[PDB]
C-alpha cells in the first residue's frame, strides 16, 4: 500500500464535481474531469427508486443532490458516488485488462467534504463506501482543511469560499476547523449578476454573465483608462460598455467583509487572532475575476484594521509642530494580509487558484496514502471494528 | 468504551452551547436569547441576531431564556432554541440520541419543579429516548479529575461557589453572589457614556452593544489588580513621592488605547480606570451604599467554606477544599483575575495552603460547563449517572 | 485530548516540509530548463 | 461490464444497520438508535471525455 495510479479523489459541489484517479508523481495537475452533479431518479410502480445517467425514455426524474453545497438528497448523492466510481473502474478495466490486479485492486478513497453536511450524512456516506461500493480506505477531508494545506500548510488562517449563491467563512486555529465560529452568507457569484442587471436594464441575462466572464471586467482599487470598452458575446456579438464593467462586485464584498469582522472578533485567543488575520485564504470561482481578491482584502482594512483615525493623528501633527510617535492600541487586528500562494505548482499557476482545495486534497492524499501510518483515514479494519462510527476515531 | 452518541446541551444565563459527545469541541455556541421579531417570529443565532440587531428595525426585542439562577424561565422559548439546535445544528431528529443537559449547583428546593419541566419538555414535546442532567461545578470538577473541589465560578449572571466534597455537593454552602460579567458590560457602558456620546424595550441595542465594542474592550482593557486597589493606590503614591523628593514611576499611570469603530474615535484609560471595573466584584460597596462588603466575591468564598465546615474537622474541610480551588468561567479570564481570587482567599485563611487549578486555554473555560457535561456523556458505565427515561415521567405523574 | 492536538499540529508541522520539498525540487526542475533554454535555439 | 460486478472485483467483511438499540445492566428502560453490526442472517456508466476538459 498504496499505488498512486490508484488514489482516488472526489471534490462535489453544488454545479459540479471535480474527479481525479492517479497521482501524477513528478507535479500535480490541475482535475481533469468535471461531472455535473446530478443523477436521473426513476419512479417504479411498487414505490422504489431507480437512478440512472440519463433521463432514460424520458421516465426519469432529475434530481440535484448538493444545493448551496448542502446534502439534501443523501440516496441521489450515494447513487451519485456510485456512478462516478463504476465509471472510472469501468475506463480503467477496457484500456488495461489486467487492471484489477494493477491499478483497480487497492483503491484508496479522499471525498473533500463541506461543512454543512450532518454527522448523520457522514456516517451514512462512509457506510456505503464500505458497503456498496466496496472500497477499503477512506478519508473524509473538509474544505477548509484541503484549503490551508495547500497554502503551504497553515495552522492558522480563514478561508473565504465563495459560491454562486452563498460563501462560506471558516477560520481554523491550530489545524482545526472552528465548527462554532463557521457560517455562511446567502450571497455569492450571482450577487454580481444581480447588481449588473439593476445597472444594465436593456441587456440580458446571457450578455451580462459575459461581462462578468469577460477580460475586462475588474474590480477596481490599461483598461481602467479607458471610457469605453469591447468585449464579444457567447454568440460572437460585439458589445460595448462603459464604466458598469467595474460595478456590480461592491454589495457581495461588504457583505463578506462584515461577515468576516464579527467572526474573527469571536476568536478568544488574540494570539491566535492575529495569526487568523494575517492568512486570509479567498477562493471560488468568482474570486478569479481580475481584482477581486485585492478588493476584497481592501475592504477587510478599509472595516476593520486597527490604527489611528486619521483627524485624530492630524492634529497631534500640528500639535508636535510647535516627530510623532505611533498609537498603540490593544485590539488585533493590527496588520491584514492575504495568505502567499505557493509558486512552485507550474500546472496550478498556469490555470489560477480559484480550485486550490483540490491541490490540497492532492497533497493529503499523497502524504497519507505512501504512508504506512493509517492514522486518518478509515481502514476495513476500523470498519470492521467500529462501523460508520469509525469515522470519528480519526478526524483531523 | 460504550456504544452511543450523545447530544450535549449547556444553556448557560448567556451563552448556550450544543454539539455531539464523540468530538472535541462544541457544533455551536449561540446566545441563550431570541429576538422576537414582530404575526410573531423568533430568531436565535450569534450572526442572525446581530445582523438583526443592526437592522435596528422597531417591534425587535430581545428577550432571554436563563434567570440569574442559572435556571431556564421561559419554557415555550426554550423549546424553540432546542428545535433550533436540532435542526440546524446538530441536524438529527430529537428522538434518536441520548440527551445531556447541565443544571446549576443550588440548595435544593427549585431541583423537582425544574427536573418536571425538562420532562416535559425532553418527553411530552421533543420525544427525547433519555437524558442525563449533569450539575456544572460538579461536572467541571470531574471533567478535571477532582472528586473534591471549591468550585468558583465567574459567568455573566455573577460568582457561583460551590464546595464539592468526596463527588457530593454541599448544598447548603452553596453560594451565589450577585455581580458578574453583565455587571461589568453596564460599568464599562456607564462610564465610557459620555465620550462615546450616549450620556427592556431597548433591549436590541443594549444587547447589541454587549455583543461587539463592549465584549472587545473587557477582553482587551480590563485588568484585574492583585491586591485592594485603594492600597495599591496609597503605596504607589507614597513611593512615588519618595522617587520625586529623593532625586530633588507610579505604575498607575500608564495608558491604555482602544479603538471604538461606531465613531472611528480612540479612547484612552490609564491603568487605574482599567483595574477599576473588576474591583466592583470584590468590593461592590464602591458603587452604592446598598452594597455591604460582604456581597463582595472574597467575604463570599469564605462564607461558603465555612458553611462547608458546618458538614455534615472544619479545619479539616477547610484544608480539603483550599488544597482543590478551581477557578473557572468566561470572565475568570480576564487577567489578573486568577491571582485577585487567590489572594482574597489566602488572607481569609491564612493557617491553610492554597492550591488553586484552573483550564489555562482561553477558549475551554468559556465552554468548560460544556466541555464538563461532554466527559460525563463520555463515561464508561451507564450506571455512572442518573439517566431520566420516559418511565420515570409516567411513574411520578401518579397522584 | 492533549493526543489528538498533538498529532494533528504534527501532521501540518510535516506538511510544511513536504511544501519545502516540493518546492526545491520544483526549483531545480525549472533551473535545468532555463538553462538548456537560453544556450540553445529553439 | 455490469457495474455491480466491476465493484465487486475490484479491491480485493461486516454490515452495520442505524436502528434502535436497549442497554442493559436486566435491560434498561431507554432506547436509542446507533450503528448496531449485523448477525450472520441480517445501474448505468457515463462516458468521462465528454467531461474531460478541453
Amino acid at each position: 500500500p498504496f499505488r498512486q495510479d490508484s488514489i482516488l479523489i472526489i471534490y462535489p459541489r453544488s454545479q459540479t464535481t471535480l474527479v481525479q484517479f492517479g497521482l501524477n508523481e513528478e507535479t500535480f495537475t490541475v482535475p481533469e474531469l468535471e461531472i455535473p452533479t446530478q443523477i436521473y431518479r426513476t419512479t417504479r410502480q411498487d414505490g422504489s427508486y431507480t437512478y440512472h445517467s440519463t433521463n432514460k425514455d424520458n421516465k426519469a426524474e432529475l434530481i440535484k443532490p448538493i444545493q448551496n453545497g448542502e446534502i439534501i438528497d443523501i440516496s441521489a448523492f450515494t447513487q451519485f458516488l456510485r456512478l462516478i466510481f463504476v465509471s472510472i473502474l469501468s475506463d480503467r478495466a477496457n484500456k488495461n485488462q489486467d487492471a484489477f490486479e494493477a491499478e483497480l485492486s487497492n483503491i484508496p478513497l479522499l471525498l473533500i467534504t463541506h461543512h454543512s453536511w450532518s454527522q448523520s450524512d457522514l456516517e451514512i456516506i462512509t457506510q456505503y463506501v464500505f458497503e456498496s461500493l466496496e472500497i477499503n480506505n477512506l478519508i473524509q477531508l473538509p474544505a477548509s482543511l484541503a484549503a490551508t494545506y495547500s497554502m503551504i500548510s497553515l495552522q492558522n488562517c480563514c478561508i473565504i469560499d465563495v459560491g454562486t449563491h452563498h460563501t462560506d467563512i471558516i477560520p481554523i486555529v491550530d489545524y482545526a476547523q472552528l465548527d462554532h465560529l463557521v457560517s455562511s452568507i446567502p450571497m455569492g457569484g450571482q450577487s454580481i449578476n444581480d447588481s449588473l442587471k439593476k445597472l444594465l436594464p436593456q441587456w440580458d441575462d446571457d450578455q451580462i454573465e459575459s461581462l462578468k466572464k469577460s477580460p475586462i471586467f475588474e474590480v477596481l482599487s490599461k483598461n481602467s483608462d479607458l471610457e469605453f470598452n469591447t468585449f464579444w458575446d457567447e454568440k460572437g456579438n460585439e458589445i460595448k460598455v462603459g464604466k458598469q464593467r467595474f460595478q456590480g462586485c461592491n454589495n457581495l464584498i461588504k457583505n463578506i467583509s462584515n461577515r468576516v469582522g464579527l467572526t474573527l472578533d469571536n476568536i478568544d485567543d488574540i494570539n491566535k487572532a492575529k495569526a487568523v488575520w494575517e492568512n486570509i485564504i479567498i477562493v471560488g470561482g468568482t474570486t478569479s475575476i481580475s481584482g477581486f481578491k485585492e478588493a476584497l482584502l481592501g475592504q477587510l482594512l478599509k472595516d476593520h484594521l486597527i490604527i489611528e483615525p486619521e483627524e485624530e493623528k492630524s492634529k497631534r501633527e500640528e500639535e508636535a509642530k510647535s516627530f510623532v510617535p505611533t498609537i498603540e492600541y490593544v485590539q488585533c487586528p493590527t496588520v491584514i494580509k492575504l495568505a502567499k500562494y505557493p509558486d512552485y505548482f507550474p500546472e496550478w499557476k498556469k490555470s489560477g487558484y480559484s480550485e486550490i482545495i483540490f491541490l490540497g486534497a492532492q497533497i493529503v492524499s499523497k502524504q497519507i496514502f505512501t504512508h504506512p501510518k493509517d492514522t486518518f483515514y478509515i481502514t476495513r479494519e476500523k470498519y470492521n471494528m467500529k462501523g460508520p462510527a469509525a469515522l470519528w476515531d480519526v478526524q483531523f | 468504551t460504550l456504544n452511543r452518541k450523545c447530544v450535549v446541551i449547556h444553556n448557560g444565563s448567556h451563552r448556550t452551547v450544543a454539539g455531539f459527545s464523540n468530538v472535541e469541541l462544541p457544533q455551536c455556541i449561540i446566545p441563550s436569547s431570541y429576538i422576537k421579531r414582530t404575526e410573531a417570529e423568533f430568531i436565535f443565532g450569534t450572526y442572525n441576531m446581530i445582523d438583526a440587531a443592526a437592522e435596528k428595525r422597531n417591534g425587535d426585542e430581545v428577550y432571554t431564556l436563563v434567570d440569574s439562577q442559572g435556571l431556564p424561565y421561559n419554557w415555550d422559548a426554550l423549546e424553540m432554541q432546542w428545535r433550533y439546535l436540532y435542526d440546524t445544528q446538530l441536524k438529527v431528529s430529537p428522538e434518536e440520541l441520548p440527551l445531556v443537559i447541565t443544571m446549576p449547583a443550588t440548595n435544593g428546593k427549585p431541583d423537582m419543579a425544574i427536573l418536571e419541566r425538562y420532562y416535559e419538555l425532553a418527553f411530552d414535546k421533543l420525544n427525547v429516548p433519555v437524558f442525563q442532567i449533569v450539575i456544572e461545578p460538579l461536572a467541571i470538577a470531574l471533567s478535571m479529575g477532582k472528586s473534591s473541589a471549591f468550585v468558583i465560578d465567574i459567568g455573566a449572571s455573577g460568582c457561583n461557589v460551590t464546595p464539592i466534597i468526596d463527588g457530593i455537593v454541599v448544598k447548603n454552602a452553596v453560594v451565589r453572589s450577585k455581580f458578574g460579567g453583565d455587571f461589568l458590560d453596564f460599568q464599562v457602558h456607564e462610564r465610557l457614556a459620555p465620550l462615546i456620546k450616549e450620556e427592556q424595550k431597548r433591549s436590541t441595542d443594549v444587547w447589541y452593544e454587549a455583543s461587539t465594542w463592549i465584549q472587545q474592550f473587557k477582553s482587551t482593557m480590563l485588568q484585574v489588580s492583585e491586591k485592594d486597589l485603594f492600597e495599591l493606590e496609597r503605596y504607589y503614591k507614597e513611593q512615588a513621592d519618595i522617587y520625586a523628593k529623593q532625586q530633588e514611576n507610579n505604575p498607575l499611570v500608564q495608558k491604555k488605547n482602544f479603538l471604538f469603530k461606531p465613531l472611528n474615535k480612540t479612547l484612552t484609560l490609564d491603568l487605574k480606570e482599567c483595574y477599576q471595573f473588576a474591583e466592583y466584584l470584590f468590593k461592590p460597596q464602591l458603587i452604592s451604599d446598598k452594597f455591604s462588603p460582604e456581597d463582595g466575591l472574597g467575604p463570599l468564598m469564605a462564607k461558603s467554606v465555612k458553611k462547608a465546615g458546618a458538614s455534615i474537622s472544619p479545619e479539616q474541610v477547610y484544608s480539603l477544599l483550599l488544597t482543590n480551588v478551581i477557578i473557572t468561567g468566561s470572565t475568570s479570564l480576564i487577567e489578573g483575575m486568577e491571582q485577585r481570587i487567590i489572594k482574597e482567599l489566602s488572607i481569609r485563611f491564612p493557617q491553610y495552603k492554597l492550591t488553586t487549578f484552573a483550564n489555562q486555554v482561553m477558549m475551554d473555560r468559556k465552554i468548560q460547563g460544556w466541555l464538563g457535561a461532554l466527559t460525563m456523556a463520555n463515561l464508561p458505565s451507564w450506571s455512572l449517572g442518573k439517566w431520566y427515561s420516559k418511565e420515570d415521567y409516567e411513574t411520578l405523574k401518579r397522584d | 485530548q492533549w493526543s489528538r492536538q498533538e498529532r494533528c499540529f504534527q501532521f501540518g508541522r510535516l506538511g510544511a516540509s513536504l511544501h519545502n520539498q516540493m518546492e526545491k525540487d520544483e526549483q531545480k526542475r525549472i533551473e535545468r530548463t532555463a538553462k538548456q533554454r537560453l544556450a540553445a535555439l529553439k | 461490464m455490469d457495474p455491480q460486478t466491476l465493484i465487486t472485483k475490484a479491491n480485493k467483511k461486516e454490515s452495520w444497520r442505524y436502528d434502535w438499540y436497549q442497554p442493559s445492566k436486566e435491560k434498561y428502560p431507554f432506547r436509542y438508535k446507533t450503528w448496531l453490526r449485523n448477525q450472520e442472517d441480517e445501474e448505468d456508466i457515463l462516458d468521462l471525455k465528454e467531461f474531460d476538459r478541453r
